[PDB]
């Protein structure tokens, strides 16, 4: 749980983001990911952002980029068969 | 027995039974055999190899009545081909039971064919390697009846099953015609089956049934020995 | 590979490999041995203490399956217990039918009949046993089989089921049969297992005897093992 | 009894190379009549009838049962039927319910398929046939429909003869039956034609 | 050619054959054991040898030869188990026909009930094979002796000089040098042939402890194991 | 022994059923059947796919199978399995005439064996029906209809049908030829003999290599014509001259 | 009989069958469905006929009783068996309790068939998602849509099929109040929605509707085609 | 470890590892230790929690007049055999009107845990027994395991780290024969203050102990008729 | 990267870090078909008695 | 790569019921609060959509006319234990003339928590928190997927256990009231969930010796809420 926090906190620190957002209801929505998919979660948010012309992300941008990323492409998600170490 | 009940058999990527080719692969690589109907009788022939100069020809037998009218041979594997017709035995008593009447030769096939399908999808299990060729002189026409592993079935003129079945099928299309009598089918049966075997073909090495209207008689190699001279 | 997963499938040289690894899983139990006189059988289970682990009588592998038939197991116990349990019933279904004693050859059939059918199948597996059966009868004589994991069950005079089992029948053939009464045999089997399996791995062991034949009148029991003490005052004169 | 709860008469009688089958038309609860219009004969193919007598809850269920396995075996084999084979049919229908009888006195009568031949049968309750040569009865007046055949037949019969002999029959084994009356049905076939014929009978 | 699972269960192959039940065939071949019969005028012959390397083994239990019927009798080979198990299967149904149909089975019927027995552990892929070799003897009114065989694929036959075990190629080859050349088949003929041919194939030339014999000869029709004596006395009738 | 199980039931994770597919590629192959419902009648056509010359045509009888007094179907797929399945579709319309007394009405007959096909498509990993057929009828309702089962247990009427994938063409023929209701039974069977001619590539079309049955209205008798060989020989000969007539325009 | 669990537990938490069964709901025709407050309206798109054969056969909009009505999405086979099983259990309500049935319970029974029927031994779960669409006692309009998990869910506009991610964001900016006061409006509100779907070439629209105080009328493709010109009337009229 | 999946498949080293995975699962409960006297037979058990608020899951439950068990591992399978041990004492309790030996008891215990361990398609249950009881012939401690195989000792221990408390059994099992119920109960619960970190031990809090006397019926008890029990005591060394 | 089926591909290629869009090509629809055959026809002398409906 | 599901594991636990575990991490969040006044709980809806009807999401069911439940993430497997659950304590109160006691309930429910198998399928996926008054008080209960069963004096589950669990330590003690406890309830929910708190996200379910039934309807959340 805390984990995903810290790496919220690793890519988020030199981004353009609106600072008065939380991340803890980022992490809660991430319950089996890899820093990868977190990685993907925060550059796709700023994808989202160059749909507009914003300088600084929005809560939205991030839960456009969680069911973006995790419930879209978690068809593949990479690890429904790893876990069991096949 | 355990609870499983899978059908082993499964549709290709392409939409093929591969159990079922196999089971024809394995029909194919039997014992030759030749079944002829000629306007008043039909005839069956196998082909019975001894292994050894040891073995006893009085023992195993290939054409088999079903009822006192109706034989019945086969060309692929005999531990599977007495289980079915024991099941066809058991199977034409019923109608007896029923009708009392002597059972149609067309309704075999239907109950075995349906048999042998209700078998292949059945699960857990493999198909026979079986091919039949049933026959019988029922209410005049007499009949012939070949059967498969895919629970098909078709009806005949002439035909041939097991080892060069399909030279011995582009010799019964040049050999056959409409109209023979059962000692030309003979004939033309021991023709057809000496095209495929080896050069000593006794008394014993082949082993024939006829049938006529009056009723289903399987010869003894008696007239058998009475029948190679002048041979094929 | 692929070849040793079911109970059912064969090799390709034509031999259960499941079989085999239940035969090798009763191999590393303890040596448990049996030999007849010529009026009677006597049993030997060598026990093995570790520091505490138990009480002086727990999981005795000496069973009691009829009144003059019992068990001798070595192997997985839990599994022998089943079958010894099989083993009542069936005596038991024997006494309620044909009314008399079973004889001991239709006990060992059974048995195997129910061992080998349990080998037939992938939604059993075989069983991890190798037991003894002894017997007495005044119109029989003494017999004493010996049932493998696979279901072969034959009979001897002597037999030895555990780690050391040439070891233990080494000594077992230069005894004989004809002419002795079993009262030698009980501390003959019992100053050979103290011989046998050495004080190397294991520290301190405990020794168990059952007895059966003619002098039991017919009946199957457990010696009064501190009567007469048998073992030990040879078993400490066996080390020279 | 159980066979007089309804009453019921049916008749067949083979001619030279016809057969007429003929029964009664009455309905009713032991003294009380219903209806004049109860079928009791079924057809069964062409040329080949069946006479069904006794409790009409089993001359429905036994006919509709008979169209069943009728239907399925004219289907299973693309010919139709041979008269024995109905007969063995019914019998097995029949004695099935071995101890669960129907109560029912099956009449068959019907011709050849392949010839003109005639061909009656009758059946008891539990499957019992019996084929003869001039004609078979079935239900409470049996003794009457007795003595009328037995008095009346002819071995070589043109239809007109027939016809009238099986009239007569009918009508007077009826006149003397009381629980069975109310019209009389007389179906008479033929390898050419099928004629159906009602008779003025006694309305009482 | 292998496709998918058919080195496991009893399938189709690309090449169309099934590996299980020729897997089988050399199930037999674990053994380490020949057997012989010999079929003559009014006579049949088994002969089979014993394999007992202990001398704590007894003698009795290592029989082979088994009577299924007071005229049926039977030499079994492959793994212990399965032959038992069949014979078991073979007394019941011997029994099954003499409550059912009155009078006794002929030899006929019985190896075509365990042929389809057989079958039914062949057809279905969720059982194992049996992989043990069945041989049957037996007298018939009206066509004297009979041998036949039942093997574990389902196919029963019967034929005049049979054979089948370990080296049996040889063994077979010996009997087409020896029964095609018109012979004639005295009790004497038959008891010399059979002890000869496989005293030829594994040139031993032995005691009599390791052979057993069973006869049985229109004089008397029950099946018959001979007697050390006996054999004693046909092996040195051999001795020219 | 869980190894062994071939899993024929769970959906596979591109997104549809998997075997289902492959029972329908294994429609496709051996087969080829259409009719055409357009007033007064409908009819069936078919293919013989064992057209060799050491037959008997004893049957009297072929790919139709004539079900009741008023239905019949044909086959495409493995044939015996079908042969199952007419069995028990025969049995069921049956007992319907048992339970009622009344003839059974085509759609509840469809809608039955579709719930038995469905039955193996759902539970247990058993083997699918490899069969579609067709169905002809009549009933108290509609009159005369044509319906298309399918492996899955999908159903669904047509006014001119198909199965197999050599007629798919023939499905582009039977919208570029859409008759609204026209057949007097002579232009039907004309369209007909010019879409089993056009599909199919046997050149010419010889006579004993098709099969057509047609299903008639009469008031005591609901005949079922499985015609015979001559009317198809004359019939093939008016199209191959209405074919030369048709060229006349180049 | 088939002693096996075909649906089991993914290592992250989820059923794949469940989850992944919606996808063959996804890849279906697409039906939206609205309440108004006396006259209930639904309808599919996408029938993709082939436009010169029958059409009283693929009818995708059905009832059970004369009191509640249908709609479903995924594969169609599925649907006919729900169907079958839930006209069976409406009726044996009938038997019992005197009333006409609740959508309630029918939608109950549905879902709760659903899930006992996932969660059983070998059996595929059910690729599809119906809606039912009744008004019951005291004439109240509700509308509940199912799921292959089989929760019962009760919304005021639908959204399933292909594309309902864009169908239910036209139903968000569509949520007027205004909507649902005239049910010519509301008709052809859903039309308007099924318009902003598919090519809505007024062929392959089947809607039907219910006035709570009759039984389910399928409307004659004529009558969609003056209400599809009166709505390109209106958008013509908003420029 | 294509071996390792199943109950039914051996391994090439003939140690199925469903077993030894069931053991495994035996080896991660609390921490628990039995022990007898000639007259009084005393099984002592810890308890955990899930957290701070939570109550503690509570471990000696009750048979039967004369016999209780101890547990580890799971609860859903403790509680399927805790309802068939009470369903096979009553049962003889109903037929003979007698109550049952322990012996028999466990002997059906082994037996009923047999087939879930060679079918196919079945668990063994992961299961920690130990039982204490009373026939005629006095106090009896066995223990149970998933492979069946039962014991019978004079003092076991199961659970988390509960070699120590064998270690400290074997330096006082000759002293355990003689003594009464007050420092026998007082040496189980000394088993259990060296089956712990040396700075958390059993303040009112985790602990539970039940007796079975010559006349005393079988009896739990927890935190507050164990503070008679917990005072006596003194501290751990340095 | 392009395929045709992904659902035989190793997971281990399709995680993030790795590729970071997916991307599906469905059939389109029956408008963008007007803009397929009109450019497919765009640079022809087409006879206009043909309708691409 | 398939294995049987009804092995255990190489380390020890199972594999199945510990994926259970894993499955009720993505379900929403509930809590619930001992009291001696009564036992009070609360719990998130999710309302994904406006389309979404608000009142006909189901998280409080009722059991007893004094015994009350909570349910998360699956909801129909849920919904069979529920039903189950009240025929079982039908069955008690008939053969028996008296309420059976919540701790009975949750022995009978996790009595076939785990009687998943072939014969004789999966486990179930469903977290329940069981409160009530019974003759002991009021009682507050926590099961799980594995049918390992504990009294918790307030136990919060489900997505945001975690800080849910830690801020519940920080507030909870022993003589709290019933007011009190719900607003701190209602807090941490407005601390955990992600839309804003008004009328539609939450629901109470309070039972209490005096307050007999556990009755919660409408906006008296309105005026709780607006106490903030």
């Amino acid at each position: 749980l805390e984990g995903r926090t810290h790496i919220f906190k690793i890519h988020a620190r030199s981004m353009s983001v609106e600072r008065d957002i939380r991340f803890e209801l980022l992490a809660r929505l991430c319950p089996n990911s890899t820093g990868a998919e977190i990685r993907s979660v925060c550059t796709e948010a700023g994808m989202f952002a160059i749909r507009a012309r914003r300088k600084i992300a929005t809560e939205k941008d991030f839960l456009e980029a969680v069911n973006k990323v995790i419930k879209s492409y978690a068809k593949f998600s990479a690890t429904p068969r790893y876990m069991t170490y096949n | 027995e355990r609870g499983y009940s899978f059908s082993l058999t499964t549709f290709s990527p392409s939409g093929k039974l591969v159990q079922i080719e196999y089971a024809l692969a394995a029909v194919a690589g039997g014992a030759p055999s030749v079944g002829i109907k000629a306007a008043n009788g039909v005839v069956l022939a196998t082909e019975k190899k001894q292994k050894s100069i040891l073995y006893d020809e009085r023992s195993v037998h290939k054409v088999e009545p079903i009822t006192k009218h109706i034989g019945l041979v086969y060309s692929g594997m005999g531990p599977d081909y007495r289980v079915l017709v024991h099941r066809a035995r058991k199977l034409a008593q019923q109608y007896y039971l029923v009708y009392q009447e002597p059972i149609p030769t067309a309704q075999l096939v239907q109950r075995v064919a349906s048999v042998m399908q209700e078998y292949t999808q059945s699960g857990g299990v493999r198909p026979f390697g079986v091919s039949l060729l049933i026959c019988g002189w029922n209410e005049g026409r007499p009949y012939l009846f070949q059967s498969d592993p895919s629970g098909a079935y078709f009806a005949w003129k002439a035909t041939a099953m097991g080892k060069n079945y399909v030279n011995g099928k582009t010799f019964l299309e040049k050999r056959y015609n409409e109209d023979l009598e059962l000692e030309d089918a003979i004939h033309t049966a021991i023709l057809t089956l000496k095209e495929s075997f080896e050069g000593q073909m006794t008394e014993d090495n082949i082993e024939v049934g006829i049938c006529n209207e009056a009723g289903f008689r399987r010869l003894t190699p008696t007239e058998v020995k009475d029948y190679l001279a002048a041979i094929a | 590979t692929g070849y040793d997963l079911s109970a059912s499938t064969f090799s390709p040289d034509g031999r259960v490999f499941q079989v085999e690894y239940a035969m090798k899983a009763v191999e590393n139990s303890s040596t448990a041995i049996g030999i007849r006189c010529k009026d009677g059988v006597v049993f030997g289970v060598e026990k093995l203490v570790l520091s505490k682990l138990y009480e002086e009588g727990s999981n005795k592998r000496l069973f009691n399956v009829d009144r003059h038939v019992g068990m001798a197991v070595a192997g997985l116990l839990a599994d022998a217990r089943s079958l010894a349990d099989i083993a009542r019933e069936e005596a038991s279904n024997f006494r309620s039918n044909f009314g008399y004693n079973i004889p001991l050859k239709h006990l060992a059939d059974r048995v195997a009949m129910y061992v080998h059918a349990y080998t037939l199948y992938s939604a059993v597996r075989p069983f991890g046993c190798s037991f003894m059966l002894g017997s007495y009868s005044v119109n029989d004589g003494a017999q004493l089989y010996m049932i493998d994991p696979s279901g072969v069950s034959y009979g001897y005079w002597g037999c030895a089921i555990g780690k050391a089992r040439q070891a233990a029948k080494t000594e077992i053939e230069k005894l004989q049969m004809k002419e002795m009464t079993c009262r030698d045999i009980v501390k003959e089997v019992a100053k050979i297992i103290y011989i046998v399996h050495d004080e190397v791995k294991d520290k301190a062991f405990e020794l168990e005897l059952s007895w059966v034949g003619e002098l039991t009148n017919g009946r199957h029991e457990i010696v009064p093992k501190d009567i007469r003490e048998e073992a030990e005052k040879y078993a400490k004169e066996s080390l020279k | 009894s159980i066979m007089s709860y309804n009453g019921g008469a049916v008749m067949a009688m083979k001619g030279k190379n016809c057969v007429a089958i003929a029964a009664d038309r009455r309905f009713g609860i032991q003294a009380q009549m219903v209806t004049t219009d109860f079928q009791k004969i079924f057809p069964m193919g062409d040329r080949l009838y069946i006479g069904l007598a006794g409790l009409a809850t089993d001359v429905q269920t036994v006919a509709q049962r008979l169209k069943f396995r009728l239907n399925l075996y004219e289907l299973k084999e693309g010919r139709q039927i041979k008269p024995y084979t109905l007969m063995s049919m019914v019998a097995n229908l029949l004695y099935e319910k071995r101890f669960g009888p129907y109560y029912t006195e099956p009449v068959i009568a019907g011709l050849d398929p392949k010839t003109f031949k005639p061909f009656i049968c009758s059946l008891d309750l539990i499957g019992c046939p019996m084929v003869t040569d001039d004609f078979v009865v079935s239900g409470t007046c049996a003794e009457q429909m007795y003595g009328m055949c037995e008095s009346l037949w002819e071995p070589n019969m043109d239809p007109d003869h027939l016809f009238e002999t099986i009239s007569q029959a009918m009508l007077n084994a009826v006149d003397r039956d009381a629980v069975s009356g109310m019209g009389v049905i007389v179906h008479i076939i033929e390898k050419d034609k099928i004629t159906t014929r009602t008779l003025k009978a006694r309305m009482d | 050619s292998s496709a998918g699972f058919d080195r496991h269960i009893t399938i189709f192959s690309p090449e169309g054959r099934l590996y299980q039940v020729e897997y089988a065939f050399k199930a037999i071949n674990q053994g380490g054991l020949t057997s012989v019969a010999v079929r003559g005028k009014d006579c049949a012959v088994i002969v089979t040898q014993k394999k007992v390397p202990d001398k704590l083994l007894d003698s009795s239990t290592v029989t082979h030869l088994f009577k299924i019927t007071e005229n049926i009798g039977c030499v079994m080979t492959g793994m212990t188990a399965d032959s038992r198990s069949q014979v078991q299967r073979a007394r019941y149904e011997a029994a099954n026909w003499k409550y059912k149909y009155g009078y006794e089975i002929p030899v006929d019927m019985l190896c075509k009930r365990i042929a389809d027995i057989s079958q039914v552990y062949t057809q279905n892929a969720e059982m194992r094979p049996l992989g043990c070799c069945m041989i049957l003897i037996g007298i018939d009114e009206e066509q004297g002796p009979q041998v036949y065989k039942c093997d574990p694929a389902g196919y029963y036959c019967g034929f005049k000089a049979t054979a089948a075990g370990v080296k049996q190629t040889e063994s077979t080859s010996f009997l087409e040098k020896k029964v095609k050349k018109k012979f004639d088949w005295t009790f004497e003929q038959t008891v010399e042939t059979a002890i000869t041919c496989l005293s030829t194939v594994l040139s031993i030339d032995f005691k009599p402890s390791e052979i057993e014999v069973g006869v049985v000869t229109v004089e008397n029709p029950k099946f018959r194991i001979l007697t050390e004596a006996e054999i004693d006395a046909h092996l040195v009738a051999l001795a020219e | 022994s869980r190894r062994y199980d071939s899993r024929t039931t769970i959906f596979s994770p591109e997104g549809r059923l998997y075997q289902v597919e492959y029972a329908m590629e294994a429609i496709g192959h051996a087969g080829t059947c259409l009719g055409i419902l357009a007033n007064d009648g409908v009819l069936l056509a078919a293919e013989r796919r064992n057209i060799h010359k050491l037959l008997d045509e004893v049957f009297f009888s072929e790919k139709i199978y004539k079900l009741n007094e008023d239905m019949a179907c044909s086959v495409a797929g493995i044939t015996s399995d079908a042969n199952v399945l007419t069995n028990e579709l025969r049995l069921i319309a049956q007992r319907y005439l048992l339970q009622y007394q009344e003839p059974i009405p085509c759609e509840q007959l469809v809608t039955a064996l579709c719930d038995i096909k469905q039955a193996y498509t759902q539970f247990g990993g058993k083997r699918p029906f490899g069969v579609s057929l067709l169905y002809i009828g009549w009933d108290k309702h509609y009159g005369f209809q044509l319906y298309q089962s399918d492996p899955s247990g999908n159903y669904g009427g047509w006014k001119a049908t198909c199965i197999g994938n050599n007629s798919a063409a023939a499905v582009s023929m039977l919208k570029q030829d859409y008759k609204e209701g026209e057949m007097t039974l002579k232009s039907a069977l004309a369209l007909a003999i010019k879409v089993l001619n056009k599909t199919m590539d046997v050149s010419k079309l010889s006579a004993e290599k098709v099969e057509i049955a047609t299903l008639t209205r009469e008031n005591g008798k609901t005949v079922i014509r499985v015609l015979k060989q001559k009317e198809v020989e004359q019939l093939i000969k008016k199209h191959e001259e209405e074919e030369a007539k048709a060229e006349r325009e180049k | 009989s088939y002693d096996r669990a075909i649906t089991v537990f993914s290592p992250d938490g989820h059923l794949f069958q469940v989850e992944y069964a919606q996808e063959a709901v996804k890849k279906g025709s697409t039906a939206v469905g609205v309440r108004g407050r006396d006259i209930v309206v639904l309808g599919v798109e996408k029938k993709s006929v082939a436009k010169l054969q029958d059409e009283r056969t693929v009818r995708k909009i059905c009832a059970l009783d004369d009191n509640v009505c249908m709609a479903f999405a995924g594969l169609t086979a599925d649907a006919r068996i729900v169907i079958n099983r839930a006209r069976v259990e409406c009726q044996s309500h009938r038997l019992t309790v005197e009333d006409p049935v609740t959508v309630e319970y029918i939608t109950r029974y549905i879902a709760s068939l659903k899930q006992r029927y996932t969660q059983s031994n070998g059996r595929r779960p059910f690729g599809i998602s119906a809606l039912i669409v009744g008004f019951d006692f005291d004439g109240t309009p509700r509308l509940y849509q199912t799921d292959p998990s089989g929760t019962y869910h009760a919304w005021k506009a639908n959204a399933i099929g292909r594309g309902a991610k864009s169908v239910r964001e036209f139903l968000e900016k569509n949520y007027t109040d205004e909507a649902i006061e005239t049910d010519d409006l509301t008709i052809k509100l859903v039309i308007k929605a099924l318009l902003e779907v598919v090519q809505s070439g007024g062929k392959n629209i089947e809607l039907a509707v219910m006035r709570r105080d009759q039984s389910l009328k399928i409307l004659n493709p004529e009558e969609i085609e003056k209400y599809v010109a009166e709505i390109e009337k209106e958008k013509e009229e908003n420029e | 470890n294509q071996y390792d999946n199943d109950v039914t498949v051996w391994s090439p080293q003939g140690r199925i590892h469903q077993i030894e995975y069931a053991m495994e699962a035996v080896k991660q409960g609390s921490a628990t230790v039995g022990l007898k006297s000639k007259t009084h037979a005393v099984l002592v058990a810890l308890k955990r929690a899930q957290s701070e608020l939570a109550a503690h899951q509570k471990k000696i439950l009750h048979v039967d007049n004369h016999i209780g068990i101890s547990i580890a591992g799971l609860t859903a399978d403790a509680r399927l055999l805790c309802n068939f041990m009470r369903q096979e004492c009553l049962d003889s309790r109903f037929v003979f009107d007698r109550p049952l030996p322990v012996s028999r008891l466990v002997s059906l215990i082994g037996s009923k845990t047999q087939i879930p361990t060679q079918r196919y398609g079945r668990r063994p249950y992961g299961v920690g027994l130990l039982i204490a009881g009373y026939d005629d012939m006095g106090p009896h401690i066995f223990q149970t395991c998933p492979s069946a195989n039962y014991f019978d000792c004079r003092a076991m221990s199961i659970g988390a780290r509960s070699q120590s408390a064998r270690t400290y059994l074997e330096r006082h099992m000759s002293e355990f024969m003689e003594c009464n119920l007050n420092e026998l109960v007082k040496h189980g619960l000394r088993a259990l203050r060296e089956t712990l970190p040396a700075e958390q031990d059993l303040t009112t809090k985790n602990v539970s102990i039940g007796i079975v006397g010559k006349d005393l019926e079988f009896t739990i008890y927890d935190d507050d008729d164990v503070s008679p029990f917990l005072e006596g005591l003194e501290e751990r060394p340095q | 990267m392009a395929t045709n089926r992904i659902e035989t591909l190793d997971p281990a290629l399709i995680r993030p870090g790795r590729i970071d869009r997916k991307i599906e090509f469905p059939l389109p629809d029956e408008k963008t078909k007007k803009r397929i055959f009109q450019i497919h026809t765009s640079r022809m002398t087409l006879a206009d008695d043909v309708t691409l409906d | 790569y398939d294995r049987g599901v009804n092995t255990f594991s190489p380390e020890g636990r199972l594999f199945q019921v510990e994926y259970a575990i894993e499955a009720i991490k993505l379900g929403s969040t509930a809590i619930g609060i001992q009291t001696s006044e009564g036992v009070c709980l609360a719990v998130e809806k999710r309302i994904t959509s406006p389309l979404m009807e608000p009142s006909s999401i189901e998280k409080i069911v009722e059991i007893d006319a004094h015994i009350g439940c909570a349910m998360s993430g699956l909801i129909a497997d849920a919904k069979t234990l529920i039903d189950k659950a009240r025929v079982e304590t039908q069955n008690h109160w008939f053969t028996y003339n008296e309420t059976m006691t919540v701790e009975s309930v949750t022995q009978a429910v996790s009595n076939l928590a785990l009687q998943f198998g072939e014969e004789d399928s999966r486990p179930f996926g469903v977290a329940l928190l069981f409160g009530g008054v019974d003759e002991k008080g009021p009682q507050l209960f926590h099961m799980d997927p594995s049918g390992t069963f504990v009294q918790c004096d307030a136990r919060a589950i489900g997505s945001a256990s975690e800080g849910a669990q830690s801020s519940l330590q920080e507030v909870y003690h022993k003589s709290m009231t019933l007011k009190e406890a719900i607003k701190s309830s209602l807090i941490i929910l407005k601390q955990v969930m992600e839309e804003k708190l008004n009328a539609t996200n939450i629901e109470l379910a309070t039972v209490q010796p005096g307050q007999n039934f556990h009755m919660f309807t409408k906006e008296e959340l309105e005026e709780v809420i607006k106490d903030i």
